[PDB]
């Protein structure tokens, strides 16, 4: 797993950016079923990115595919 | 994003079965990352306060994952 | 396929949530 | 455009095929609106193919790219 | 399932510049795949609806019904 | 920029239609 020391930070950011006007408390579970959601689909997201780098026959994920992916995926 | 963790972006790498990565990448996936919880974040805070509560919760994050569609 | 997975992953998160938190008041217990 | 004659063969083929006992009438506008939606389909999936092709570098589409699209989008 | 050259003219139109032999075959598959699953869907929204002639309208509830149409 | 051209193109298939046909019964007139 990613450390929650960073991670609770970007949570911070984010429910004090989209809660109407009081800071929208959270809950454990809430912060865990975040961070297990976030960890599985970056691997995800990487594995596929990693898929057109394979596609394009070398074997060195780069920004190239990653790019490719975003224009994929928005 | 800015101390989400050097290693823990090459430990995700390594468990997606990717063998080498570019140095830009690390950069790349954050921004991946604020653009996915960004998303969620924001779907679940509305669904919260719709909802008239004052809690995120794990069902809430349920409703925002599931808001989403390109997960898969 | 990864769609099974996910929901897999979904319907586990409907579980353990308790420990309501006021997130700065209570990020720095997060160390 | 594509012609009707093989076209309306595989439109038969799939209204029988699905049809839930009686042959299912099908009109005109159906038709066109069948015949319209995968020639602009093909001719998108194609170019996304290609871009596939261009991305490793290489101008000619080939069932390479056709079946990392097939991966892509099932 | 498509003729020969229509799928050479959609390739054209896609900004295909030069086409692999097996291609045809190939896109005749992608074709199959997805009338295939559009006239299902139309064919079952119009089951659904008790009526008996697929329709213009049953055609766009089965292309909403995709998704993944767009990219 | 690809969802725009598909909503104006399923915004056309809102058009008139007839001719229902019996398909096997029709498909010799195509």
């Amino acid at each position: 797993l990613i450390p929650k020391l960073p991670f609770s930070r970007l949570v911070r950011e984010f429910i004090v950016k989209y809660s109407d006007d009081e800071p929208l408390r959270v809950t454990e579970g809430a912060l865990l079923a975040m961070q297990e959601s976030c960890e599985m689909y970056l691997t995800q997201r990487l594995a596929d990115s990693y898929m057109l780098t394979k596609h394009r026959n070398r074997v060195t994920l780069e920004v190239r595919d990653m790019a490719l992916m975003a224009y994929i995926c928005d | 994003i800015q101390g989400i963790t050097k290693p823990a972006i090459r430990r995700l790498a390594r468990r997606g079965g990717v063998k080498r990565i570019s140095g830009l990448i690390y950069e790349e996936t954050r921004g991946v990352l604020k653009v996915f919880l960004e998303n969620v974040i924001r779907d679940a805070v509305t669904y919260t306060e719709h909802a008239k509560r004052k809690t995120v919760t794990a069902m809430d994050v349920v409703y925002a994952l599931k808001r989403q569609g390109r997960t898969l | 396929e990864r769609s099974k997975a996910w929901s897999s992953k979904m319907a586990d998160f409907a579980s353990l949530e308790d420990g309501m938190e006021i997130d700065v008041a209570e990020f720095d217990n997060l160390f």
